[PDB]
DNA sequence: GGATTACACCCAAGACACCAGGCACGAG
RNA sequence: CCCGGUGUCUUGGGUG
DNA sequence: CTCGTGCCTGGTGTCTTGAATCC
């Protein structure tokens, strides 16, 4: 939850992401690309 | 006095530290959002470790 | 290959580069 | 008309 | 009136090779 992941204000209205925050997007932006990859496309080497 | 006491000028210092620069308490407060727990230093009303 | 170098407090000074797109300005 | 709070990560020098 | 050219902003993003001794 985004107890354990907290934002914090830099200077006044500006917010940075946790370092869990900016790893999950990378995650599931990797997610999404399995998603597309396995259907069409994986001659091994690029599903590699 | 039945001693006879060692007197004359010498030359003293002023150093940096002074009593009303360190002095601190702390009854309740602001609290850390990751943790509440309270917070770090003199400067953030914070509480001793 | 890893494992560590006692505990506590305060001060001051820094935080993301590169390329494609639109919009505004100047000239014919 | 009550309640009302603001920062995270490092570097350098000290204090004991 | 219409085209050439510079500035602001957002999505995206990685690599020319260059301290010591206990279990």
């Amino acid at each position: 939850p985004p107890q354990v992941r907290p934002s914090i204000a830099m200077d006044e209205t500006t917010q940075g992401q946790d370092d869990l925050t900016h790893k999950l997007s990378d995650i599931l932006k990797a997610n999404i690309n399995v998603q597309k990859l396995e259907m069409d496309g994986s001659p091994q080497h690029i599903i590699n | 006095l039945m001693a006879q006491v060692f007197f004359g000028p010498t030359y003293y210092q002023r150093l940096r530290h002074m009593v009303d620069d360190k002095i601190h308490a702390r009854a309740r407060g602001p609290v850390q959002v990751l943790t509440r727990q309270p917070v770090e230093g003199r400067s953030r009303d914070g509480g001793l470790r």
